[PDB]
């Protein structure tokens, strides 16, 4: 129902375009399955150079904007945003999501956000404080399937960086059937996993069972010390 | 963490597999090593970082290193996550 | 047409849109300008220039497809000037990726002219002078179907788009009737011959034997021979 | 050069026409007058500025004032410029 082309930044972040407002003001965002808020930099960003290095949202230039003003803040896995909630139409691919709430950020940590190519983040995890973009998609009947999917390509100068599909799957980007596992805790997109093996060696710690979530907004793998030390030792990483 | 490996030594590194839904999801060294830069100044960073956190049980974050070789489906209606070999 | 660029209208006096330069693409706001032929953006190496520091800059060392050039480049516009050096990179416009595009990264910019404007740089669409323009590389690389590009410029209003540039075609939703086509008479600007200029039905006489004009999306107003403009401004009572 | 007009008098100003390809391309006052500022503080500026330059003949620059009411096609393959009423 909607395809979003993604840019691969050095294999460490992936982002695509969205529009906010009428007419659409364009933003580059990370589509992040590990977080639940939508924020972009505000036109009202006083002294956050991060904000001024990036595309800014101007509610006065949008005919579908509806004020909210509620205070909002987010403490990421390193950094954090603050601003106020606003409502506008958000355009994604062919989809127009109405009455979508987002934070227009009036402060951002520069250390974290200034040296990044994306403007903001579109959270795809389960709802916390605001109805996320996806839930609105569902509520407004805009998707054919209650599913979204990611293809993330390797970092290759002349290739597409990846592709996100709302409301379906792109069969050109996988082989075989998907192996599906139930969500075990609805916060992140979290599920159960078993043993983690080095070659056919067991690392033991997760053999009785672990948890994992799939986080497109995270670069690497993060896991239990007991297993990671084994892996990093085995492969001779510092 | 931010541990590095000798870029010349990936050819003999082991695969690392995650068991999910009873199926082994392997990662090759080419997949689990993050390369920074090109040809000569390339740095090779381990994609495995330590983080001790619990939500119900010991928790892994499977980021872009995993989501590259495995095409991922987030099934909200059925509350499932699905993985297939990427292409 | 193979690529559509949405334009922002700033107070009816400038129109601009987005491009990316580099891998991954660094973003810039640029005027698409049929009155000039060079592509330039502010350089990360900008030398005592306040205009740069307030605008988005290009950092060659952040781009994996950057190729050094370093040849001196300068541009004296219809107001002031920018100076820098040539560099080469991929230029992303809409979904086209123009490879091997040369552009100036400006290390000095005329503050009086560029410092307090909403765009970062300028993408020239006129005929080649010292470097192969973006449009020619587009054509050369087969990125467009038709060897044509077109502009819809809207009035300055709040619910509406500012405008739309189409590379490689037309948008029929933004015109009525057939286009009247005239041949380019001097290949520098997109220049063509014109006839008499009339105030109502009154001839202004001076261009009756034939004058020249070029279409300049990077210019705000209409500029012309004093001998005619004096008459028009008198007629409308400007002063 | 920043000549202003009385905003009240656009309804008694004439159309100004350019002949191109033998066809008249008119501009109404509402098109050739630039509005600056808003609602009540608005200033009305003449869109016609004087500039004497010659390249084959006396030269006009048809900037945004003209390219707003006329949609413009730049035909590189045939080296043509085309104008039609914008919509
Ligand atoms: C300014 O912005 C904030 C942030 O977006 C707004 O606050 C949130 O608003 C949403 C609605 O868009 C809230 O979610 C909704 O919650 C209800 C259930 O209520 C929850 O809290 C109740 C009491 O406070 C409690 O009774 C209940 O059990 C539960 O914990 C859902 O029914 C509703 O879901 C339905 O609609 C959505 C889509 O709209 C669908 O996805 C669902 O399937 C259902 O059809 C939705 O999930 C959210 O909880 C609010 N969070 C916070 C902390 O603000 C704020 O909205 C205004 O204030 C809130 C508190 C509500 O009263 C709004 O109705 C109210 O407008 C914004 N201000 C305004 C006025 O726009
Ligand atoms: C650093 O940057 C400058 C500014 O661009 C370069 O100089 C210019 O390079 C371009 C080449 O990209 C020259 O244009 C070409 O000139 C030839 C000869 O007339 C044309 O045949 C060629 O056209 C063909 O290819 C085009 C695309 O490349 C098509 O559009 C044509 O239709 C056709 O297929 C194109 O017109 C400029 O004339 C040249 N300008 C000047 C005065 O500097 C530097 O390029 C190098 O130096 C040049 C003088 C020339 O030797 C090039 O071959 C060199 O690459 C550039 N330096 C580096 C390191 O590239
Ligand atoms: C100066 O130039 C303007 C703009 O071209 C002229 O006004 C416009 O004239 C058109 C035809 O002469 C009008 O078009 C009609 O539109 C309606 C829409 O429902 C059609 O049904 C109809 O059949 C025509 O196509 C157009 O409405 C009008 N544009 C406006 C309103 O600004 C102007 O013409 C003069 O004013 C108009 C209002 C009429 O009174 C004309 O008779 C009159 O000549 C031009 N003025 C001069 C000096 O010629
Ligand atoms: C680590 O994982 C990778 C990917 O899972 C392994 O490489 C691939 O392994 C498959 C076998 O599962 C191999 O397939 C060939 O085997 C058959 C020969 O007629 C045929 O059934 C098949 O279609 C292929 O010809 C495939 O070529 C290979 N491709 C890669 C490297 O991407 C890897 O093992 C490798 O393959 C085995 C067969 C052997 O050649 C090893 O030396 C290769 O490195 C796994 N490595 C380890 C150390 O287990």
């Amino acid at each position: 129902s909607a395809v979003v082309a993604l840019t691969n930044d050095r294999d460490t972040s992936y982002f695509g375009e969205i529009g906010i407002g009428t007419p659409p003001q364009k933003f580059t965002v990370i589509f992040d399955t590990g977080s639940s808020v939508l924020w972009v930099p505000s036109s009202k960003c006083i002294n956050s150079k991060a904000c001024r290095a990036h595309s800014m949202y101007e509610s006065s230039d949008s005919s579908t904007y509806k004020e909210n003003g509620t205070f909002g803040a987010i403490i990421y896995g390193t950094g954090s945003i603050t601003g106020f909630f606003s409502q506008d139409s958000v355009t994604i691919g062919d989809l127009v999501v109405k009455e979508q709430d987002f934070i227009e950020a009036t402060d951002e940590a520069d250390n974290v956000f200034l040296h990044r190519l994306f403007d903001g983040i579109l959270g795809l995890s389960f709802q916390t404080i605001s109805v996320p973009v996806w839930y609105n998609m569902l509520n407004q009947g805009l998707v054919k399937e209650r599913r979204f999917s990611f293809w993330l390509n390797r970092n290759v100068d002349e290739e597409e960086g990846g592709e996100l599909v709302f409301g379906g799957l792109d069969p050109n980007h996988f082989r075989g059937d998907h192996t599906y596992v139930p969500v075990t805790y609805q916060y992140y997109w979290q599920f159960g996993i078993g043993d983690v093996l080095i070659g056919d060696k067991s690392t033991g710690f997760c053999a009785p069972g672990c948890q994992a979530f799939a986080d497109s907004g995270t670069s690497l793998l993060s896991g239990p010390t007991a297993i990671v030390t084994q892996i990093n030792h085995a492969i001779g990483a510092n | 963490e931010e541990l590095q490996v000798d870029c010349n030594t990936l050819s003999s590194m082991p695969n690392v597999s995650f068991t999910i839904g009873g199926k082994k999801f392997g990662l090759t060294p080419e997949q689990y090593i993050l390369k920074v830069g090109k040809g000569e100044a390339t740095q090779c960073i381990s994609g495995f970082t330590a983080m001790d956190a619990t939500l119900l049980g010991p928790l892994w974050i499977l980021g872009d290193v995993f989501m590259r070789p495995y095409h991922t489906v987030f099934d909200y209606g059925n509350l499932l996550v699905g993985f297939a070999e990427a292409a």
